[PDB]
RNA sequence: UGGUAUGUUC
RNA sequence: AUACUUACCUUAAGAUAUCAGAGGAGAGUCCUACUGAUCAAACAUGCGCUUCCAAUAGUAGAAGGACGUUAAGCAUUUAUCAUUGAACUAUAAUUGUUCAUUGAAGUCAUUGAUGCAAACUCCUUGGUCACACACACAUACGGCGCGGAAGGCGUG
């Protein structure tokens, strides 16, 4: 098709407000699931509707700023 | 629509949250100020080893370091 | 304002602004004041002491420093009382500023 | 500016190489395309895993910070990089 | 081994038969799974409880900052110094040397020679107009002569066309220097 | 900037681009292909003798050598010499450069000749063959030899060249021997071999 | 500073692997000067199998590798 | 307003360095870099009261015959956790930061 | 090792000297450096992996230690993953010897300089 | 830059009604000619109007199922055109200059020379001297053989291998300006 | 105001 | 080698050790083949300084190894899971025992891996140097030869 760079795939992933899984680092982080409503250079994510689930009972934590260097994955559930 | 920055102006005289890496540190108390490398000025901050609470700290500087992510309730 | 296009040799004293009122008013407050800060570090050393200098790097100078850390095996907590300090701001996880 | 080290690297385009990665991993094959930033690009690569099995991938890209070292050719012994008074020929305006 | 994709040919090749592939044994640090710094750090709430108590009984007052008190002392110089420029600054209708006519014919000299004579000068005003009245600037401290001059002549526009000439030609050639003319900024 | 070690040859500002295409040309193949040559042949043909060391010799080792016998000293003329240690260089190159190549050419007719020995449908490394073919950019490249190419394909059978007799074979080549040792073959062959 | 030569996946299925063992076997979209992925179509391999959406973007600081899947 | 430049004024100064590692090195500083690339010579290194990896990083440094004494070590700057001064010198005449004094006549 | 490296030598002065250099894991690689840069990234030439198992780590915790060593010549090791540098045995040739072979070398440069000054005439 | 964070800051504030001038419509559309030509020698410079990707996504998700707006593609056809004027005026001026190269006074003379000697047996030495002109005129066109690009009015040769050639019709001059012919063909066809 | 590489003719 | 076409590109800046004083230039800045002090580099130079430099009045030995042998040396430890069939111990996704059909990858290595220990052989290095095969020492050792290698301190 054609080439889609990251930032412009985070963009449209923006845009289309698609339900998100968003991972963290290993075993001590937990899987977030929410919904995207901003970020920057530094990849510091703003996500909102945030549901914490463990690595294989989620509990809700509102609005989060998430951080840069702890983002590992992100993906439309 | 938004970005960090002004929704992290808009953050400051706020019950904020912010976790750590470790998941054994988790302060929560009213921010007041941030720079550009986001670094974390709280006052009467709390401490939270994986939920339960072990008493009140005050004025503390969080680094940007060992940050996990800050959280508004 | 990106960082670049700012200006030339003046970003020190932006640096400085963001110092008297940023992040660092209580790194500021601790070397005018001189009362005792805890530092909690990335391997459980905790440190109380008095701070003497400030950098960008947060690569701190402590004077008096009561240092404390805990033993798990069984729990034992061990301390040592070191004259001066020179800190790297990588270890440091938090700093509490006691009134 | 670049340094000697990433010239070298670049200088040994088209050889085998050895790497070992930061978790244990050693990989070995011809060297694509190195470039300033150490993200090196093998060819016929055989790959040890830290639990120690040998696999072989066809054409492998890794970055650059997650590189122990890189094994280069002995012939790369003597190398114009070396030489520490080196004349530059009048270089352009 | 045996075919290769490079560029070089058959005898570069046999020259770069390269070293025997690497002998693996175990590895002997945590793998990158396993790779973390420590957990369960315990909160800083402990120490300003019991172990403040005991480290403020040790040491109640704290060493003095020189370097701060340096830095202190030199800011508060300059501050002091900016305020008497200031004072002596802040403190051209309350000057008698200055009570001459209007500022439209009065042109200003600057930089002139500290030897000169207000003959010289007059004879230098008085070639593109005629001159109502010449006063060097001098200091109050000592009488030296500061290179400053204010002559008013009997036109307008005979002032300011030699004050034209005069600085437009880069300075007067007064003798000794080169001293331009402007308005009196008055 | 860029400057190139090998052809001595500057640049504008670092561009990959630009510097990727500086390693591909033929000036700077030619350049880095001599000098790689030229400083392996130094660091071999350069002979660092051990430095000498010389005690005082014991009384007896002396009544012992100095009595048994004194040996010939033989030595060669200058050119003598020269004409030998270059005949020794030719012959060390070319046994650097040679290979034995008969397991190629015994088994041309074995019907896994095209999958294996053939360099060009092999499976780990003939991709490498297909990648790089030096695209002859020149005309000339390309027009100057005009024999065939003769590219055997991965999908000849079995069927084709059912006989390998009948489809004329060559006859292997003799085991070469040393032509400084020539003069002792035995000149009387075993069985009487016509043509 | 220099842009990562990844061309030659631009159509191919590409094995990226995440710190030890999570393998996202996906079809590379795009890429930055940051090696950060774009995958259509992931896939999770374990030693079984998850998946990972329609499209995901994937951090280039715990990007080790690639393995090239498809012949090129 | 780095304060590698507050140690780049301690040279001949018999320090201690503990690492991230763990281990505790006794020496006198001879150079640092802007960077914080330091060396030291007239060096004794020891892991206290474990981690195996240190243990091998202090073993497989020649000089052992657990106090290590070596003659000449250089010290990454990432690798430094912390470096403990002696008391004996004077942290405000070291400290007198001569290139921010002239970054405020400057202003 | 009665080497007595130098008291106020850097890394331009350590050149071609048999270091031995530490890193975050311990495996430490013996050999000559022959370059570096600001990130102190290190080529190696006759360089020796060595190692220690995690069964002679027992007996190493408080004698013969038995280490496992690797050879890997020429290589070029990056500046992250280390952790220290010493320098472990001086190398073939002394310093006037280097001296000498730098004014050769010196010499010998001016001498191309001079070739190409005159091909480009 | 020297930074790759201050690069991926230029891109966020780069990449984040809306009929204004300050939108550049050849952009907007698609394949402005002032970004097609950036870098190479046939350069126009910089182009006045600014250059967005949000506004480029906001144009293709209005293309995709809301709307079009021709105005701007009226532009864009208008760029098209007096760019497309500008090269067949340069092809043009390129087609005279090798009109006068194969014209010369001195090439004109010799040629001249050559077949004022050209005039069974007759008819034989005629044929040889119009092979003698012949292989005359090709030695003096092989002097520089040098064709003319139909499509982007450059300069070609007829010996040369189809490698070359190859190499020569990947650049950005020959991709952009096909690509800017493809459009105003497809503009031509849609306003005909 | 230029550099690198490549293809033709003398 | 000249002449021409084509493909890519056309540049992050500022500065060259520090402190004090005097003079000059229209509180701030610049300069002095200006003066004192510290530091760095180079070349010489000396400190009864610090460490090392291998028999030959024998057939040896010091340092570093063998990616060398005895050596398959001696002592230990592992070499896949699930469904079902004929019995079955049985809290498991019948785990345990004997046999098999099938299903996914499936390091080679068991002459393997770890620990222990001796002997033999071979490689790179040297001042393999000048006199002599000699009676010194509590202030423990006449360091008062020609050098070389590494380093410390001091002077120009």
């Amino acid at each position: 098709k054609a080439m889609v760079p990251p930032i412009n795939c985070i963009f449209n992933f923006l845009q289309q407000q698609t339900p998100v899984t968003i991972w963290l680092f290993e075993q001590i982080g937990i899987r977030i699931k929410g919904k995207i409503v901003g970020f920057d250079e530094f990849m510091n994510v703003v996500i909102d509707e945030a549901v914490e689930i463990p690595v294989n009972k989620g509990t809700p934590l509102g609005k989060i700023l998430l951080k840069g260097d702890n983002i590992t994955l992100i993906t439309s559930a | 629509p938004v970005n960090p920055k002004p929704f992290l102006k808009g953050l400051v005289n706020h019950r904020v949250g912010v976790k750590l890496k470790f998941n054994s540190t988790e302060y929560r108390g009213t921010l007041v100020s941030t720079d550009n490398y986001f670094n974390l000025q709280l006052n009467e901050a709390e401490e939270f080893v994986a939920g339960v609470s072990h008493g009140t700290l005050g004025e503390i500087f969080i680094r940007c370091n060992n940050v996990l992510y800050i959280r508004e309730l | 304002r990106p960082k670049h296009e700012l200006s030339r040799a003046e970003l020190e004293e932006l640096e400085e602004f963001e110092f008297k009122h940023g992040p660092m008013s209580l790194i500021n407050d601790a070397m005018v004041t001189r009362t005792p800060v805890i530092i909690s570090l990335r391997n459980n050393h905790k440190i109380i002491a008095r701070v003497k200098a400030f950098d960008r790097h947060c690569n701190m100078v402590l004077e008096n420093v009561k240092e404390l850390w805990t033993e798990k095996k069984n729990v034992i907590n061990r301390e040592r009382f070191i004259s001066k300090l020179f800190l790297r701001g990588d270890s440091v996880i938090v700093v509490l500023k006691t009134p | 500016m670049n340094g000697i080290p990433v010239k070298l690297l670049n200088e040994a385009q088209g050889h085998i190489v050895s790497l070992e990665l930061t978790t244990g991993a050693t990989y070995r094959g011809k060297l694509v395309e190195s470039e300033d930033s150490m993200n090196v690009q093998l060819r016929d690569v055989i790959a040890t895993e830290p639990q120690g099995a040998v696999t072989h991938m066809d054409q492998i890209f890794v970055r650059g910070s997650q590189i122990k070292f890189i094994v280069v050719p002995d012939l790369l012994k003597n190398a114009p990089l070396f030489k520490k008074n080196s004349s530059r020929p009048m270089p352009p305006i | 081994m045996n075919y290769n994709l490079s560029k070089y040919p058959d005898d570069v090749s046999r020259l770069f038969k390269p070293r025997p592939p690497l002998s693996y044994k175990r590895p002997t640090d945590y793998p990158y799974a396993k790779r973390q710094t420590n957990p369960n750090i315990t909160g800083v709430a402990n120490l300003l409880s019991t172990s403040l108590k005991h480290y403020m009984e040790e040491f109640p007052e704290g060493s003095p900052n020189n370097h701060l008190q340096r830095y202190e002392d030199i800011k508060l110089s300059k501050i002091k110094n900016a305020q008497l420029l200031d004072r002596r600054l802040q403190n051209p209708n309350v000057d008698p040397h200055i009570k001459d006519t209007d500022p439209y014919r009065t042109i200003f000299i600057g930089r002139l020679p500290y030897d000169l004579d207000e003959i010289e000068l007059q004879k230098y005003f008085v070639k593109f107009g005629e001159i109502e009245k010449i006063r060097i600037v001098k200091d109050k401290i000592t009488q030296k002569s500061k290179g400053y001059a204010f002559i008013v002549f009997k036109d307008p526009i005979s002032s300011k066309m030699a004050f034209k000439e005069i600085g437009v030609h880069r300075g007067i050639q007064i003798k000794d220097r080169i001293c331009i003319v402007d308005i009196e900024r008055g | 900037r860029y400057y190139c070690e090998y052809c001595h040859s500057y640049l504008t500002h670092d561009t990959l681009s630009v510097r990727k295409s500086h390693l591909v040309g033929k000036n700077h193949l030619r350049i880095t292909a001599d000098y790689y040559r030229n400083k392996a042949r130094d660091i071999i043909n350069k002979h660092n003798h051990k430095r000498r060391h010389i005690g005082k010799r014991g009384r007896k080792e002396r009544e012992n050598s100095s009595q048994n016998e004194t040996l010939k000293v033989t030595c060669l003329s200058n050119k003598e010499k020269r004409h030998i240690m270059h005949v020794k260089k030719m012959n060390q190159k070319e046994l650097a450069q040679t290979s034995i190549d008969t397991l190629k050419l015994l088994y041309d007719g074995s019907p896994g000749y095209s999958k294996v020995f053939v360099d060009a449908n092999r499976f780990d490394i003939g991709d490498l063959v297909k990648a790089s073919k030096l695209p002859q950019r020149a005309n000339e490249k390309s027009a100057h030899h005009s024999f065939k190419q003769t590219s055997r394909s991965r999908d000849e059978t079995c069927e084709s060249n059912p006989f390998p007799r009948l489809n004329n074979p060559k006859k292997l080549e003799p085991p070469k021997i040393l032509s400084q040792w020539s003069n002792t073959i035995p000149k009387t062959s075993i069985f009487y071999s016509v043509d | 500073v220099s842009t990562p030569e990844l061309k030659k996946y631009m159509d191919k299925k590409i094995l990226l692997n995440i710190n030890g063992s999570r393998k996202v076997a996906g079809i590379l979209r795009g890429y930055d000067i940051f090696l950060n992925v774009v995958l259509d179509d992931a896939m999770e391999i374990n030693g079984n199998n998850h998946q990972l959406g329609l499209q995901t973007v994937i951090r280039g600081n715990s990007i080790i590798s690639l393995e090239a899947l498809d012949a090129i | 307003m780095k304060l590698v430049n507050f140690l780049k004024k301690l040279r001949n100064e018999q320090v201690t360095i503990e690492l991230k590692n763990g281990t505790t090195v006794w020496g006198t500083l001879q150079s640092v870099s802007p960077q914080m690339n330091a060396i030291l010579t007239d060096v004794k290194l020891t892991l206290p009261q474990s981690n195996g990896i240190a243990m091998a990083s202090l073993y497989l440094t020649g000089g052992q015959q657990n106090i290590a004494s070596l003659q000449y070590i250089n010290i990454r700057g990432n690798t430094i956790r912390q470096i403990i001064l002696p008391d004996s010198l004077n942290l405000d005449s070291l400290l007198v930061d001569q290139k921010q004094l002239n970054s405020l006549r400057r202003s | 090792s009665k080497i007595q490296v130098a008291h106020s030598s850097r890394l331009a002065n350590l050149i071609d000297y048999k270091l031995r250099v530490l890193t975050q894991d311990g495996r430490v690689y013996i050999g000559q450096l022959m370059a570096f840069d600001k990130h102190m990234n290190l080529v190696l030439n006759e360089c020796i992996e060595e190692r220690v198992p995690k069964t002679q780590l027992d007996k190493l915790r408080p004698l013969n230690i038995k280490v496992e060593k690797r050879v890997l010549g020429l290589t070029i090791l990056r500046g992250e993953q280390i952790l220290s540098t010493v320098v472990e045995d001086k190398p073939l040739l002394s310093k006037k010897e280097r001296l000498v072979r730098d004014k050769k070398e010196k010499k010998q440069a001016q001498k191309q300089t001079k070739l190409r000054k005159e091909k480009e005439k | 830059m020297s930074t790759p964070a201050a690069e991926q800051r230029k891109l966020v504030e780069q990449l984040m009604g809306l009929h204004d001038p300050k939108i550049c419509k050849s952009y907007l559309v698609g394949e402005c000619p002032y970004d097609l030509f950036q870098g190479t020698k046939q350069s126009l410079g910089k182009c006045p109007q600014m250059h967005l990707t949000k506004h480029k996504i906001q144009y293709e998700r209005e293309v995709k199922q809301g709307k079009t707006f021709p105005e701007f593609e009226r532009e864009y056809l208008a760029i098209l055109s007096r760019f497309v004027n500008e090269c067949n005026g340069q092809i043009s001026v390129a087609l005279q200059n090798l009109k006068h190269t194969a014209e010369e006074r001195m090439k004109i003379q010799q040629v001249t020379e050559e077949l004022d000697v050209l005039d069974l047996i007759s008819k034989r030495k005629e044929v040889a001297k119009r092979v003698r002109n012949i292989t005359e005129n090709v030695g003096q066109s092989a002097q520089q053989k040098l064709q003319v690009c139909e499509v982007c009015g450059a300069y070609l040769s007829r010996l040369d291998t189809d490698r070359r050639l190859a190499d020569h019709f990947l650049g950005k001059i020959h991709l952009g300006y096909v690509k800017m012919r493809e459009d105003y063909d497809r503009l031509m066809k849609n306003n005909r």
